[PDB]
């Protein structure tokens, strides 16, 4: 059995902000909510097999925190660039018309750990029917992120994925249409 | 826009179950890898110059350096005991459908496609057949489709001249199945 | 539900 | 067809109220953003090289910037105050309907639509329950459609299979409201 | 309380048009018609609780038209591609058999800010029940706009919103049929 | 009906 757990842990500045998560072979197990400081499993059966003590998962972060303040001094002029995502689209599972499914917005390789993502359908933002995962690991220093829409399959309406990130230009679009 | 970013990754390796682990701490800030803790070494290794104050400190405490050794144990092997209840074993069976496409000019028919569709795990085998042979070339595939929720997806596309009389079959092998998965066209 | 185990994180200076 | 475009927006950004305001002028040449001022900067920045010569004039104009700058409360927070007594207090109260559809093959219905329109502002709240409890699974929605004359609209579909003795109802929360509407089916 | 105040003005060549207007959240507070020197105010009511000095636009407008020519010279060879339109047709609220409604031509993500729209009844222009916006401002560098058509719903009737624009290859024309 | 402010206009060469 060839396996890997990958624990995850990062501090953002000048957003302010941390991250905290557990992968197994590429996928997520949970990672802890900073502000409520709690667990969120990526799915809810998980939680009956097992259990976090998310205190500990804050404590972590706060030495990251702290961290991050000598990092910045001990390189002066530290700064440097960023990556740009990539993005893609595409249906969860084989699209049927009238049958719900799902739209898969998958950005990859980019960092800092930060974007907007927006749905779009007919050009019109949704909001509603949406859900996103934290910032994923990958194999070297950047990272990976799915967000989802829910939708009704049609031959006469169009999607986009909406992504911005400090590497890109102007705000990256990714088309999607239904095809029989 | 300028950022900084303190980012660690504590991987835990395992071959043949817990029988070999391998504890490997790697730590980032912004873009560069800096500084490393490979337990197959029992101390930290700086990756570039923003990275050896850590070793240097770090590794002048016994204390501290027995303690991330035994995380192989405390952590790695200790976690792995409670994920192999229920993460080791998941399977999710496949869906799996096939159907004729152009892409190319039109007229007939060129694209035999397996579309194979939420299963799990990832490890998974895709063959075509033509009445009875297993066709090795020609095959074009998307390859192992990760959507993020713990289930995968692929198509494989057999390229074809069908000649009426013919037939074809998408063999899916997978472990969640007790037998193989045969669909005709 | 057995309890997960993470590694600690180190200070830095 | 060649064309030539000088195009800039002004734009006034508040958090909070007029607590606080921040200024962002950018500049576009057809289709480059060229230059911008950020007033959380206090002067003017090249976004590309065509933009420079205006950063390097204006920065150079201490009476100038000094304007600029001030234009966060002779501008924004003075416009703020006057469209706070019509404008942030608009409200409009939604239509809301159900009525049931088909979308896939047929027989039976497997769709409920919770159609609210003409309503304001944007932000709004349309949940689905079924016999009690609230579906979180199954919604499809057109989003938030602006119409371009101060009104908004949107549908939230909840896919189902109707059991006769089920009581559907779509709640709908918005500012424009003391209390939810619902509408059951 | 968040919300977002845009100010939007430009100057075009050759077709030698200039704009200047105020978004609140996304939607029109006014814009100064610039031939006849006057506020036009998106809501008839809110002329009641402020007021403009068109003047001023004007003045703003006469510096865009001179910045034009200085960047004309200081891009040379500066002219490039555009960016087509994305067309959506929807009705403004639900419709029923009889009962007088509208019909709204959604134009996003485009530029140059110039277009040509038809209304089309069963095939044939309408020009008695129509009305459009501006140029509006979008969070990038592209545009948006409205049109707007007055009807009578009905089983048999079609329509259709054609819109021409630089970026397009053949004039775009996008249908809409009344559906119980 | 209070005076909407505008941000002048800047020249440039």
């Amino acid at each position: 059995e060839e396996h890997t757990i990958i624990q995850a842990e990062f501090y953002l500045l000048p957003d302010k902000r941390g991250e905290f998560m557990f992968d197994f072979d590429g996928d997520e197990i949970f990672h802890v909510d900073i502000e409520k400081s709690e667990t969120i499993w990526r799915l809810e059966e998980f939680a009956k097999f097992a259990s976090f003590e998310a205190q500990g998962a804050l404590a972590n972060i706060a030495v990251d925190k702290a961290n991050l303040d000598v990092m910045k001094e001990r390189s002066n002029n530290t700064p440097d660039a960023n990556v740009a995502p990539e993005v893609t689209v595409l249906s969860r599972s084989p699209v049927n018309l009238g049958e719900p499914n799902i739209l898969i917005c998958f950005i990859d390789k980019f960092s800092p750990p930060v974007v907007n993502v927006t749905w779009l359908r007919n050009g019109r933002p949704v909001t509603e029917g949406v859900s996103e995962t934290v910032f994923l690991p990958r194999d070297d220093h950047l990272f990976r992120k799915f967000h989802y829409l829910t939708f009704l399959p049609s031959t006469d309406d169009f999607y986009d994925c909406e992504v911005d990130h400090w590497g890109l230009e102007e705000p990256l679009r990714k088309h999607w249409e239904f095809e029989e | 826009a300028p950022w900084f970013l303190e980012y660690s990754k504590s991987e835990c390796h395992f071959y043949n179950g817990t029988q070999r682990v391998r504890l490997l701490v790697r730590y980032f800030y912004n873009l560069e890898e800096n500084l490393r803790f490979d337990s197959d070494v029992g101390e930290f290794r700086a990756v570039t110059e923003l990275g050896r104050p850590d070793a240097e400190n770090w590794n002048s405490q016994p204390e501290f350096l027995e303690q991330k050794r035994a995380e192989v144990d405390t952590v790695c092997r200790h976690n792995y005991e409670i994920f192999d209840n229920f993460l080791v074993p998941r399977r999710v069976e496949p869906t799996v459908t096939v159907y004729p496409t152009k892409t190319q000019p039109l007229e007939h028919h060129n694209l035999l496609v397996c579309s194979v569709s939420d299963f799990y795990p990832g490890n998974i085998e895709v063959r075509w057949f033509r009445n009875g042979k297993e066709e090795k070339t020609g095959i074009v595939s998307t390859g192992l489709v990760r959507n993020g929720d713990w289930t995968f997806q692929t198509l494989v596309m057999l390229e074809t001249v069908p000649q009426s009389g013919e037939v074809y079959t998408c063999q899916v092998e997978h472990p969640s199945l007790t037998d193989p998965v045969t669909v005709e066209w | 539900a057995d309890l997960i185990a993470y590694p600690k994180a180190a200070t830095k200076f």
